[PDB]
């Protein structure tokens, strides 16, 4: 199978400025004078649609903005001026052989000034306790960029493999993210520490930020 | 497979050169591809993205009983002599093509 | 037009086999190829196989050849995709795609159809407050919420104060958690002074299980 590479994972952009992502093919792409590669976008909730195929020609109704170039096993998709409408997640895809194979995706997200998260603890709720569970969670709210570790420490061990995180989509009037870390515990092992702590590194904080409540 | 007529075209320099592609086509999903023998690729149907400044004198027309294509030339040079045919492009599913016999053009002093 | 529409959502145990319809109109079906992908959640994208619906012809991707079968109706115009011996990570959203320009194979695509396998069954969550505390402020802005948990399938909405509070609200994602059932929360930013004043109540809704939960939120003494 023909494995396609895209990069950069993700393009963080302004519109009006100019996006350039890169699709390499483990092996060529080319046939009979043409170039196979394919390039698609998809907004969340719908399918992707097809821009450009024979990796220069575009599809119907498809904006002038939008072009593609390469051949062999290297292909790019430009915009030359990002609209509000192109920030979306673009996938390059080969049809020189089956299996028709997709690349990775890259996400073109909407460039914003830093913004550092503002933390929050909460505790389990004395309802939730009596039924045998103890959830805490930890609210990292309108921060940019993405990128941001959270950490929980109990009694100062650092946890691992009882917490899930989920993470907003960016926010459409000020282009935010925000995270929630839950961390599940059974009533038992809640009760057999006292400090729950919730650590956060962000690049917007030039010291990492620790919540924490002592239980009871 | 498409067949590509005439088999000899002998025109003066400067004068147009036309073949005829004929390809039997079952769906809209097809490329025709005009090819030169060194094969090089001089021109499709449907046409590629134009560029601004970029004009070319191979052109791929679809004639009207949707079957027939003409292949067209325009100011023919000493070095447009050569073999020449055209390919339908189409997915096998894999990109296969199925070439035309191969053609030859002559082109002449005056 | 060009129209590719499919069946809806389904649910279905392991084991369980699911048959997605894609009916095509707009264009002589019979005349291409008709692609099959998937995508599970947050996940790329993944060819199933493809059939010509001339003659039933069909190419299967090696990964799918022992449980997809591919078929086509040529009287309604439909192609249908069969996944048998479903499993978990068979959860994704299933599409179909008509080929084009003689070398896309997925230039018209349909709406998608999500297939969730879960062994799990039909239930309302449980909802908890996120109490606001001197651990959830800053400045003059407390956040709290609710934590809806334990329940299954998605969705579920979540309101604050009936719809009179949408300003600084983030309704998280749902995650899947071990036990099989999801769980999400909702968080709201709202002014410290009005913690001791403003009633704050999230109003739940999970409509496969006819469950509606309003949880009044306030600081714990």
């Amino acid at each position: 199978e023909i494995v396609l590479t895209q990069s950069p994972a993700t393009l963080s952009l302004s519109p009006g400025e100019r996006a350039t992502l890169s699709c390499r093919a483990s092996e060529s792409v080319d046939n009979y004078g043409m170039s196979f590669m394919n390039w698609f976008q998809q907004k969340p909730g719908q399918p992707p649609k097809l821009l450009i195929h024979a990796a220069s020609n575009q599809g119907s109704g498809v904006p002038s903005r939008f072009s593609g170039s390469g051949s062999g096993t290297d292909f790019t998709l430009t915009i030359s001026s990002l609209e509000p409408e192109d920030f979306a997640v673009y996938f390059c895809q080969q049809s020189k052989e089956v299996p028709y194979t997709f690349g990775g995706g890259t996400k073109v997200e909407i460039k914003r000034t830093v913004a550092a998260p503002s933390v929050f603890i909460f505790p389990p709720s004395d309802e939730q306790l009596k039924s045998g569970t103890a959830s805490v969670v930890c609210l990292l709210n309108n921060f940019y960029p993405r990128e941001a570790k959270v950490q929980w420490k109990v009694d100062n061990a650092l946890q691992s493999g009882n917490s899930q995180e989920s993470v907003t989509e960016q926010d459409s009037k000020d282009s935010t993210y925000s995270l929630s870390s839950t961390l599940t515990l059974s009533k038992a092992d809640y009760e057999k520490h006292k400090v729950y702590a919730c650590e956060v590194t962000h690049q917007g904080l030039s010291s990492p930020v620790t919540k924490s409540f002592n239980r009871g | 497979p498409p067949t590509f007529s005439p088999a000899l075209l002998v025109v003066t320099e400067g004068d147009n050169a036309t073949f005829t592609c004929s390809f039997s086509n079952t769906s809209e999903s097809f490329v025709l591809n005009w090819y030169r023998m060194s094969t090089d690729k001089l021109a499709a149907f449907p046409e590629d993205r134009s560029q601004p400044g970029q004009d070319s004198r191979f052109r791929v027309t679809q004639l009207p009983n949707g079957r027939d294509f003409h292949m067209s030339v325009v100011r023919a040079r000493r070095n447009d002599s050569g073999t020449y045919l055209c390919g339908a492009i189409s997915l096998a599913p894999k990109a296969q093509i199925k070439e035309s016999l191969r053609a030859e053009l002559r082109v002449t002093e005056r | 037009q060009v129209q590719l529409v499919q069946s809806g959502a389904e649910v279905k145990k392991p084991g369980a086999s699911v048959k997605v319809s894609c009916k095509a109109s707009g264009y002589s079906f019979t005349s291409y190829w008709m692609n099959w992908v998937r995508q599970a959640p947050g996940q790329g994208l993944e060819w199933i196989g493809v059939i010509h619906p001339s003659d039933s012809e069909t190419w299967l991707d090696q990964k799918f050849k022992d449980r997809v079968t591919i078929t086509v109706d040529k009287s309604t115009s439909t192609a249908y995709m069969e996944l048998s011996s479903l499993r978990s990570e068979d959860t994704a959203v299933y599409y179909c795609a008509r080929e084009h320009y003689g070398t896309s194979p997925f230039a018209y695509w349909g709406q998608g159809t999500l297939v969730t396998v879960s062994s799990a069954s039909t239930k309302g969550p449980s909802v908890f407050p996120l109490a606001p505390s001197s651990k959830s402020t800053s400045g003059g802005t407390a956040a709290l919420g609710c934590l809806v948990k334990d329940y299954f399938p998605e969705p579920v909405t979540v309101s604050w104060n009936s719809g009179a509070l949408t300003s600084g609200v983030h309704t998280f994602p749902a995650v899947l958690q071990s036990s099989g059932l999801y769980s999400l929360s909702s968080v709201v930013t709202v002014p410290s002074s009005s913690l001791g004043t403003q009633t704050y109540i999230c109003n739940v809704n999970h409509k496969p299980s006819n469950t509606k939960v309003d949880k009044k939120v306030e600081p714990k003494s």
